[PDB]
């Protein structure tokens, strides 16, 4: 985690309005996602996003990813995933790092 | 040795698909492309620009006929949040460069500020040559 505080915070700062980000969940479409490269990240479900700094156009948040499996009691969303990431006004996703799969 | 010193401008603007934007927040670009700009999008005094760089991050919607078929239902289902914008941001032009050494940004409807019809915003990136 740290060191993703590092990079967010080297985002040179700049005297505008806050944005309101986009709080994605289980119940909503991921927005797009995209790895250190550039290349489009696809997840395989919805994602959850907590909030770690904020700046006022872009935020530094913990993106759990998650995917849907027909276990013993019904349908769950489960854990598959997580990457830090910096978000921005349009909602969207900039990974720092490839996601970490998370051990069953 | 005269220092030559380059003005360049993007305008973000109202449109029929929807409002062009200026921002940070821009699709398929690697970190290193987003290295030296602000959380604007705006590139930071002192940063060195080359050919293809960017100077001001901006975003616009697609055209009509633009995303995939699948794309098109998950608009029509899911509503006009559903929308994937694209990279139209002010870059660096082939056989220029240098040093970024002021920006100027103006916002529509700023106390005495007077853009273009259409126009939300404007950005100018000054770049001394090397």
């Amino acid at each position: 985690v740290e060191p993703y505080i590092r990079l967010f915070e080297a985002i040179p700062d700049a005297e505008t309005e806050l944005a309101t980000f986009y709080d994605a969940d289980l119940d909503t479409l991921p927005p797009r996602m995209f790895l250190p490269s550039g290349d489009l990240y696809t997840p395989p479900g919805p994602v959850r996003l907590e909030e770690i700094k904020r700046k006022r156009r872009v935020r530094l948040v913990k993106v759990s990813i998650y995917r849907f499996e027909h276990v013993g009691l019904g349908l769950a969303a489960r854990p598959y995933a997580y990457a830090y990431a910096w978000q921005g006004d349009n909602g969207i996703l900039h990974l720092y790092h490839a996601p970490v799969v998370l051990e069953d | 040795g005269p220092i030559h010193i380059e003005r360049y401008e993007i305008e973000a603007r109202d449109t029929k698909l929807g409002p062009e934007r200026i921002t940070r927040d821009i699709p398929h670009l690697s970190e290193a492309a987003l290295r030296d700009l602000d959380e604007e999008g705006v590139v930071r005094i002192g940063a060195e620009v080359k050919p293809g760089d960017i100077l001001v991050g901006r975003t616009s919607f697609k055209g009509e006929s633009e995303p995939t078929p699948e794309e098109r239902l998950l608009r029509s289902i899911f509503g006009e949040k559903a929308r994937d914008v694209k990279d139209t941001s002010l870059r660096v032009p082939p056989g220029e460069g240098g040093i970024v050494v002021r920006t100027v940004r103006l916002r529509r409807g700023d106390p005495g500020v007077e853009l273009k019809p259409g126009v939300r915003e404007v950005v100018r990136v000054y770049v001394a040559q090397k």
